[PDB]
């Protein structure tokens, strides 16, 4: 009925009507971070 | 380092890069080095050269080749 991977979680399904399997990625995620310069000459960043 | 690009690394270089033979956890995230290794290369390759051409006078102004067989004799 469907996959697994080496860490045991599901990694691909099957649709029951149109025999065929899927793939399932995990929405992104990630931490964001601010780059700044000092106060004293400037109030304007860039995020990454 | 050989001119022949991809070349940027020397044969031991590529051979031990072989040799070493170089997410969905949620939670889990691996972050890239800041140095990547073309800059590493550039690195060895610079210290290489600079210890082979300038000899004894590596760092200071120098500017010129010192003959091999006399740092080899020192
Ligand atoms: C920057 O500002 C802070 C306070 O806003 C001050 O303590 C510091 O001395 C200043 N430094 C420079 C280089 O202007």
């Amino acid at each position: 009925q469907f996959g697994r991977d080496i860490a045991d979680t599901t990694d691909a399904v099957r649709d029951p009507q149109t025999l065929e399997i899927l793939d399932i990625t995990p929405c992104s995620f990630g931490g964001v971070s601010v780059i700044t310069p000092g106060t004293n000459t400037s109030n304007q960043v860039a995020v990454l | 380092p050989d001119p022949s690009k991809p070349s940027k690394r020397s044969a031991i270089e590529d051979l031990l890069f072989n040799k070493v033979t170089l997410q969905k956890f949620n939670g889990l995230t691996v972050l890239p080095p800041l140095l990547t290794d073309e800059m590493i290369a550039a690195y060895t390759s610079a210290l290489l050269a600079g210890t082979i051409t300038a000899g004894w006078t590596f760092g200071a102004g120098a500017a010129l080749q010192i003959p091999f067989a006399m740092q080899m004799a020192y």
